[PDB]
C-alpha cells in the first residue's frame, strides 16, 4: 500500500475536500465520452439479450444507461485526477525535502562528453 | 546557357573543324540536315516561341528558401532535446548537400570522360582528383555509421578518428 495511510486521510472518503482546489474535469472530456459509448452498449447488449430491436427499442432505457455511465464516469474521472495530482505533490515535496537524495549534476555537452563509435559493416 | 553555372558546371570550349571537302559527289548528311532544319526544327521552334509568348503573359516568381545557422551537436548540451532535436536536423540537411556535392563532381567525371572519348585517361586526370578527394572526404565523414545514423554518432566517430590522429602525431614527435 503506497498511498494508503497517507497523513490526514479521512476513511471512506471518495473525494476530500482539498480536491475542489483541482480543475474538474470538461464536460467534452473524451474520457467521458468514451463512458458515454459504453453505456450506449451496455444499452444495445441489453437490447439483444432480451431480443428487442438493437436500434429502436427502449429509448428511455438507452437514455438511462448513458446518463449512469456519463455520471459515474465523472466522478471517477474526479477522483483518478485528484489522486495523481496528490502523488505528484507529495513526490514534489519529498524531492524538495531530500537534496542529499536529489543533487543537481554538472552538464556536459556532446564535445566534451567521450562516447565510443561502433562502426556497422 | 544561362540556366546552369559555368564555373560549377564546367565544359572546356568546342572545336568543330571547318569542313573541307575533297570530291564533287553531294552531301547526303549535310542535305538530310537541311531537311530536319526546314521540317522539324522551324515548326518546334515556332510552337516553343509561341508558347514562351504565352509564359511571359502571366510571368511569377519562386525563391529558394534559406536556412540559418544552428548550434550543433558538440555545443548542445547532455540529454537536451530541443538543442539535440536542432542539431540533428541540421546535421541530416548538411548531409544531403554533401551528397548532393558528390552527386555533383561525379556527373562533372562521367560528362568529362564522354566528351573527352579516346583520350579519356589523360584528359580527364582533373577531374578523376577531384572526385578521389571529394569521395575520400565524404567517406571518411559518412562511411559506416549504420541505418539509424545521427550526429551523435558521427561526432562520436570523428573523436575517434581525431583521438587516432592525435596519438599517431605523438608517437612520430616521441
Ligand atoms: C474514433 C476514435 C478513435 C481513437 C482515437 C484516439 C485518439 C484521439 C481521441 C480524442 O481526441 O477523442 C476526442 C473525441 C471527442 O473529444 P472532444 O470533445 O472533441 O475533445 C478533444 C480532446 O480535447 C482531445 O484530447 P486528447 O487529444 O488529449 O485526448 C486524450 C486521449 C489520449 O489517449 C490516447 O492517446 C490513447 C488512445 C488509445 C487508448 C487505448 C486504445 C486501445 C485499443 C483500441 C480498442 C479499445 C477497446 C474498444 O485520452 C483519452 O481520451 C483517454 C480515454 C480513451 C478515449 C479514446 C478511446 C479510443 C478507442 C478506439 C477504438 O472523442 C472521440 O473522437 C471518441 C470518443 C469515444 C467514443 C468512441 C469510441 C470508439 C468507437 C469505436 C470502437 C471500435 C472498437
Ligand atoms: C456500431 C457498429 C459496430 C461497432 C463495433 C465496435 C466495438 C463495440 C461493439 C458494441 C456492440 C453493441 C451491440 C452488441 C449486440 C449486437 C447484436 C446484433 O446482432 O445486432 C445487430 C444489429 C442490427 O440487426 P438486428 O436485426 O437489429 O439484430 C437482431 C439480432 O440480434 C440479429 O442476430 P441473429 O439472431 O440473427 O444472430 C446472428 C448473430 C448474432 O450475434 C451477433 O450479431 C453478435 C453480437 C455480439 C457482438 C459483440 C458485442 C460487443 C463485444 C465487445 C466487442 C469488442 C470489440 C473490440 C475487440 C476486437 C474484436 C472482438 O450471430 C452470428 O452471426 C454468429 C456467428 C458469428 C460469431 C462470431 C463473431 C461475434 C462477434 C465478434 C466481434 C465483436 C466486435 C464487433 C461487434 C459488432 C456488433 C454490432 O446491429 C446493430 O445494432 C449494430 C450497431 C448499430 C449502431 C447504430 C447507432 C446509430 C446510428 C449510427 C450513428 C453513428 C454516430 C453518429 C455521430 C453523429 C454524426 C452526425
Ligand atoms: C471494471 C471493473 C469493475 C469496476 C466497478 C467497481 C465497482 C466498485 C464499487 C464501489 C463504486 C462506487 C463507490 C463510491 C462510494 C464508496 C467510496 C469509498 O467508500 O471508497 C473509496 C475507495 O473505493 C474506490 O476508490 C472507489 C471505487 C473505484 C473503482 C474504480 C475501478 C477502476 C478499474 C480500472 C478500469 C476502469 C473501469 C471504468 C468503469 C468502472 C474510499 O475508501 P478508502 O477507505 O479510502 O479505501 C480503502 C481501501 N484501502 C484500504 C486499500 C485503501
Ligand atoms: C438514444 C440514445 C441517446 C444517447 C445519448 C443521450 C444523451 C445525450 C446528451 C443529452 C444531454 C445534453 C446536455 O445536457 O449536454 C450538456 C453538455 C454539453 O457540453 P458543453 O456545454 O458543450 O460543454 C463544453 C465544455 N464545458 O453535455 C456534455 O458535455 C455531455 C457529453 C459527454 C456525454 C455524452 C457522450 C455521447 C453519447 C454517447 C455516445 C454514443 C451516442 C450514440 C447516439 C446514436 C443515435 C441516437
Ligand atoms: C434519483 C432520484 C430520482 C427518482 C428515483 C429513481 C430511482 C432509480 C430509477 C429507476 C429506473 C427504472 O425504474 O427503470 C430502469 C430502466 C429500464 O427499466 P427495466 O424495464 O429494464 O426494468 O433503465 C435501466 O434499466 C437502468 C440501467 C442502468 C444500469 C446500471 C448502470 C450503472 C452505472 C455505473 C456503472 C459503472
Amino acid at each position: 500500500t503506497m498511498m494508503s495511510g497517507r497523513p490526514g486521510r479521512v476513511p471512506l472518503q471518495f473525494l476530500p475536500n482539498e480536491a475542489r482546489s483541482l480543475p474538474p474535469p470538461k464536460l467534452t472530456d473524451p474520457r467521458l465520452v468514451y463512458m458515454g459509448f459504453l453505456g450506449y452498449c451496455s444499452g444495445l447488449i441489453d437490447n439483444a439479450i432480451r431480443r428487442r430491436p438493437v436500434v429502436s427499442a427502449g429509448l428511455h432505457r438507452q437514455l438511462l444507461y448513458v446518463t449512469s455511465f456519463v455520471f459515474f464516469g465523472y466522478y471517477l474521472l474526479k477522483r483518478q485526477d485528484y489522486m495523481y495530482a496528490l502523488r505528484d505533490h507529495d513526490m514534489f515535496a519529498y524531492v524538495k525535502s531530500h537534496p542529499e537524495d536529489f543533487p543537481e549534476k554538472d552538464k556536459k555537452t556532446y564535445g566534451e562528453i567521450l562516447e565510443e563509435f561502433h562502426p556497422v559493416r | 546557357p544561362d540556366s546552369w553555372d559555368k564555373d560549377v558546371y564546367p565544359e572546356p570550349p568546342r572545336r568543330t573543324p571547318a569542313p573541307a571537302p575533297q570530291t564533287s559527289l553531294p552531301n547526303p548528311v549535310t542535305y538530310l540536315t537541311k531537311i530536319f532544319d526546314l521540317l522539324v526544327d522551324r515548326p518546334v521552334t515556332l510552337a516553343r516561341e509561341f508558347i514562351e509568348q504565352q509564359h511571359a503573359k502571366n510571368r511569377y516568381y519562386y525563391y529558394h528558401r534559406e536556412f540559418r545557422r544552428v548550434p550543433d551537436i558538440t555545443e548542445c548540451e547532455e540529454k537536451d532535446i530541443l538543442c539535440m532535436f536542432e542539431a540533428e536536423m541540421q546535421w541530416r540537411r548538411d548531409y544531403k548537400v554533401d551528397q548532393e556535392i558528390v552527386n555533383i563532381i561525379q556527373e562533372r567525371l562521367k560528362a568529362c570522360q564522354q566528351r573527352e572519348g579516346e583520350s579519356y585517361r589523360q584528359n580527364c586526370a582533373k577531374e578523376l582528383e577531384q572526385f578521389t578527394q571529394v569521395s575520400k572526404a565524404f567517406q571518411d565523414r559518412y562511411s559506416d555509421l549504420g541505418a539509424h545514423y545521427s550526429a551523435r554518432k558521427c561526432l562520436a566517430k570523428q573523436k575517434q578518428r581525431m583521438l587516432a590522429e592525435r596519438k599517431a602525431a605523438k608517437e612520430a614527435a616521441a
